[PDB]
């Protein structure tokens, strides 16, 4: 990773390592970059932590403060595709070993080892 | 017995209105030198103020906090005759998001709506009008619509939501008064909505009550199948209402209750002026003139005793 | 001194100004169409003769401001909206008291002011953007200052100098001249934010001047210094229109606004926040307020437009602060109670001061500690009745221990019949809900599941888990919230957590869906879920930064990110700034 970090700052040829991006139901337009719970594009609200109950946001644009902890990041089981904020999901899945959504089985913190 | 902690509030006038937020971590003051702050408590326990900012034009009389499920969000009737409702955005920074000007006269109060309602707001004005307004987009704090307005035909000085939260029981709001005409009228009145109607009538009435009303407060349900009420006068009185067994016809009229008073005390010598409950609503607590709070619980024989007497300083 | 009652009187035409002689005897209302004298008795006032002498209208009748000459009880001087100035002389026998007219002016004259002690002096302030001095011995009077500004609103003379008079300007601008230098103006400074609107002298003090325009607030200036000092300054609710200094009390001044409110006001400058007195007598918006004498603080005067005129008494003012609610109180979550007071109930003024304070409790810990260790289900249930029983019976709550045993007993086993405690158990579940207790009851009701759950409606059910729902939330514990849920026999608080909680995703190569049970992309082929760090496909747990729309597997980019503060993609941005 610090080689990886290294050579992106000396080289700008290179491309970075493309991932999965999240969208909006209704809109259908990706999120990533005016409450910081609506959409930027339809303004509709977003999904909602399994747990808060709250809709899940995150603000978008050294010994200072913390815009974005990462204990309010989205998480998601890649299978159920349930999800909610970060540290809510690691509480539950410590203490818990199955999907927090009613009627849902899968064991989600298994699949991976 | 209960320790005290005196916090330097650093208001240029008199102090009115202090209240919780819903996790009971943060405090918001409200005085009458057209100021509002808010108070955040850290790890060692002491309270530190995050915002000062004005508000309105003239005195502040009462603010209050929203449901976190919308977010941070406050409230505050002024003596401009306006209200404002408030909103955090992250540093911290309160932003004004909507103002409501609909009153002619002095704004008394305005509280929230339970949750479960959806986000309501009610205003009640001096003149004797109580109005309710509606947000249908709670993600656009921005617009609000007008949706009933009720006269009273008296002024009008505090005002209350009914938290019970059962299907049951249709939305309740009271209504206090604090007038002085010697005619010794009503002073507190009861509306029920209808669902058949889509209206607000009025539905009981408290005959009993003729001295000038500063506060009243409905306690908490939390499971009990009838209400309880708590009035704040020259002494402090506590009733009960029990709604009766509809009628086989199906009457689209108010439902009906039986009244009755269960306490009536008057150990502070003075004018009571606030009342209000605990979280869980077995604890009463009231402050009058006296300088003093004193708390009141009943036991398993439902006869109510006080517990405590606290004293500043 | 004066004597008398509050006594209102209805005139014929809106009023605009108001005058007093110096017998308080006679008040000269003018307006647009009104123009007459009134004598007040101590029972009612009467006219005595109206200036509103021939049929034919002029412009110069329209008159915006009278003045009653302070020298002279027989003259009068007008201001009309035709930028005409008009004296009237009460001595001439002639029903058209009219003397001398002035046409200097071609806007519309503002203000017209007397001098106090010269009788043949008067000044005028007009739109024109210029001030008019006139003599009134009919020499050459044109004496003409040019403030250089906007539209003049306010002039007057000060009571102590005999040269010295202060204007006010529409810019928001307060410029102080002496008549016998009319060259260039000796101060000016800018007021207020806005057109300034009145400006008053303190009768007694020989160095203040209380000055108000539409910024809704009026502040008093020192001027014996060579820079003006600001002193005082006091918030309305509207704009303010017109100040007046009460007589023979130091720190007191009525104020009447100009729209939106009817109120008038009497002020304390030593507590600028609240009003010391209030009336509300009027309908229309107040236009002309005076004292009535110059040294009597007892009776007051009003014109508003509504063609009403009534005299106040002071003593029948409301007073909001002889009724003002003076304490605050509040419970918290914890117990806490939240208590401001008067400082005077606790212990210039000592009553504008207040004191707050916290109680606290060496206070319902055994909520949070049952909630936490009762056990729900993945057990027979004599074994979580015993288990409940012994967490029950380690926090002294010796009844719900003993009643858990009972219902092991009861339900977990020539014999009685089968339904023989069903009453017993309904009725034991309404007492503990009842009196507040939700979490035993609901509990319970989790915990014998089927057995008893066709005796209750679904109505109290509903009640019962929503009230405990509640409290879950407010003290912040989430995973017996959703435990509850999940586990909740009533259909509504089952459904109630799959509202919305389904995310969607998309490949950023190919920028189509996937698929609910795949990992690898349809059109791309590539494995879209690679974890930045390990590099390994991730099928479970997935932990997605909004910026820079990078991530991986949950603990993976936890312990990264708590190392350092790059994306460890590689992309540069601070996903987690500083
Ligand atoms: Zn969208
Ligand atoms: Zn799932
Ligand atoms: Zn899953
Ligand atoms: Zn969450
Ligand atoms: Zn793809
Ligand atoms: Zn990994
Ligand atoms: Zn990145
Ligand atoms: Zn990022």
């Amino acid at each position: 990773a610090e080689f990886d970090i290294h050579r992106s700052k000396l080289d700008p040829s290179s491309k970075p390592l493309a991932q999965v991006f999240v969208s909006c139901n209704f809109c259908g337009k990706s999120i990533s970059y005016s409450k910081v719970t609506s959409c930027p594009g339809c303004r509709k609200p977003l999904p909602r932590c399994a747990l808060c109950l709250i809709n899940m946001g995150t603000p978008v644009s050294s010994k200072d403060k913390k815009l974005a902890q990462f204990n309010n990041w989205f998480t998601w089981c890649h299978n159920c595709r349930h999800g909610g904020h970060a540290g809510h999901m690691l509480s539950w899945f410590r203490d818990h070993a199955e999907c927090p959504v009613s009627a849902c089985t899968c064991k989600c913190m298994q699949l991976d080892t | 017995m209960f320790v005290a902690r005196s916090i330097a509030a650093d208001h240029k006038d008199l102090i009115h209105d202090v209240s919780f937020d819903f996790h009971g971590r943060r405090m918001a003051t409200c005085s009458s030198d057209q100021s509002v702050k808010v108070w955040d408590k850290s790890e060692s326990g002491d309270w530190h103020c995050t915002a000062s900012w004005k508000t309105h034009s003239g005195s502040v009389w009462r603010v209050t906090w929203a449901h976190p499920e919308f977010g941070q969000v406050l409230a505050s009737c002024s003596f401009d005759r306006t209200a404002a409702v408030w909103e955090e955005i992250v540093q911290s920074h309160w932003v004004k998001r909507t103002t409501l000007v609909d009153s002619r006269t002095s704004v008394t109060d305005v509280k929230f709506a339970p949750k479960h309602m959806g986000l309501m707001l009610a205003t009640c004005s001096a003149d004797g009008i109580v109005r309710i307004y509606e947000a249908p987009d709670v993600m656009n704090l921005s617009q609000w619509s007008l949706q009933h307005e009720i006269s009273c035909k008296l002024s009008c000085s505090c005002i209350s939501w009914n938290p019970s939260s059962s299907r049951a029981h249709s939305p309740m709001i009271a209504v206090g008064s604090d007038d002085s005409s010697p005619n010794a009228m009503a002073k507190v009145q009861i509306f029920e909505y209808n669902e058949n109607t889509r209206k607000y009538a009025k539905a009981e009435t408290l005959m009993t009550v003729t001295d000038p009303v500063h506060d009243i407060a409905f306690a908490p349900n939390l499971g009990r199948s009838f209400h309880i009420l708590a009035i704040a006068t020259k002494d402090v009185r506590i009733f009960t209402l029990k709604p009766v067994r509809k009628e086989l016809t199906s009457s689209g009229g108010p439902t009906k209750f039986e009244i009755h008073i269960v306490a009536q005390f008057d150990n502070h010598n003075s004018q009571v002026w606030r009342v209000s409950w605990n979280i869980t609503g077995t604890v009463l607590a009231s402050s009058g003139d006296d300088g003093c709070v004193r708390l009141w619980k009943a036991n398993y024989m439902d006869n109510w005793k006080c517990t405590g007497i606290l004293k500043g300083n | 001194v004066l004597t008398g009652r509050t006594m209102h009187c209805h005139l014929d035409a809106p009023a605009n100004a108001i005058s007093v002689c110096r017998d308080a005897a006679q008040v000269v209302v003018a307006g647009r169409s009104i123009f007459k004298i009134y004598a007040i008795e101590e029972e009612q006032f009467v006219e005595k003769l109206n200036l509103r002498v021939g049929r034919k209208p002029s412009l110069n009748l329209s008159c915006a401001d009278v003045v009653w000459h302070q020298m002279d009880e027989n003259l009068l001087a007008t201001a009309a909206t035709n930028g005409v100035v008009v004296t009237w002389n009460l001595g001439r026998p002639s029903r058209n008291k009219q003397d001398q007219l002035f046409t200097e002016h071609k806007r519309t004259v503002n203000k017209v002011c007397f001098h106090p002690t010269e009788a043949h002096v008067l000044l005028s302030g007009s739109q024109d953007g210029f001030m008019k001095c006139f003599d009134l011995r009919r020499k050459d009077s044109v004496s003409t200052f040019s403030g250089q500004s906007e539209s003049v609103r306010d002039v007057q003379f000060s009571i102590r100098d005999y040269f010295t008079f202060a204007s006010t300007f529409e810019n928001g601008n307060v410029q102080l001249w002496d008549i016998r230098r009319p060259d260039r103006c000796e101060r000016m400074f800018t007021a207020h934010n806005g057109p300034v609107f009145c400006c008053d002298w303190h009768p007694e003090d020989r160095g203040w001047l209380a000055t108000g325009g539409r910024d809704k607030m009026v502040k008093v200036w020192d001027m014996t210094t060579h820079r003006a000092k600001e002193m005082h300054c006091v918030q309305t609710i509207a704009s303010v229109a017109r100040v007046k200094w009460r007589p023979e009390c130091r720190h007191h001044l009525a104020t009447c606004s100009m729209m939106v409110d009817h109120n008038i006001y009497v002020w304390d400058v030593r507590r600028p926040f609240v009003p010391a007195a209030m009336f509300e007598e009027h309908r229309d918006v107040t236009t002309g307020i005076a004292w009535r004498h110059p040294h009597d603080p007892s009776f007051l005067l009003s014109g508003s437009k509504d063609s009403s005129l009534c005299q106040h008494l002071f003593r029948d003012a409301s007073q909001p602060v002889e009724r003002a609610n003076p304490e605050g109180l509040c419970y918290g979550l914890f117990g806490d109670l939240a208590f401001a007071a008067k400082e005077s109930l606790v212990a210039f003024a000592g009553l504008a001061s207040s004191a707050l304070s916290v109680f606290e409790t060496e206070g319902m810990r055994w909520f949070v500690d049952t909630a936490e260790r009762y056990a729900l289900a993945g057990r027979p249930l004599a074994e979580l009745c015993d288990h409940n029983a012994k967490v029950a019976r380690e926090l002294g709550r010796n009844q719900v221990a003993q009643t858990w045993t009972m219902l092991r007993i009861i339900y977990c086993s020539s014999r009685l019949p089968p339904d023989f405690f069903g009453v017993l158990v309904r009725d034991m579940l309404h007492f503990y809900a009842e009196q507040g207790d939700v979490q035993m009851a609901v509990s319970v009701l989790i915990v014998l599941g089927e057995r008893v759950r066709k005796d209750i409606d679904e109505q109290t059910q509903e009640h019962w888990y929503t009230s405990y729902i509640d409290l879950l939330q407010r003290f912040r514990l989430w995973n017996v919230s959703n435990e509850v849920v999940k586990l909740s026999t009533s259909r509504a608080v089952s459904c109630l957590n799959q509202a919305s909680t389904t995310l969607h995703v998309n490949c950023s190569h190919c920028k189509r869906p996937m698929s609910s049970r795949g990992w690898v992309c349809d059109r791309c082929h590539r494995c879209a879920s690679m974890c930045a760090v390990c590099h390994h496909v991730v099928k479970g747990l997935f932990v997605w930064c909004q910026g820079c729309s990078h991530g991986g597997h949950l603990q993976h980019i936890m312990k990264w990110l708590e190392g350092s503060s790059h994306c460890p993609a590689g992309c540069g941005h601070l996903c987690e700034y500083s």
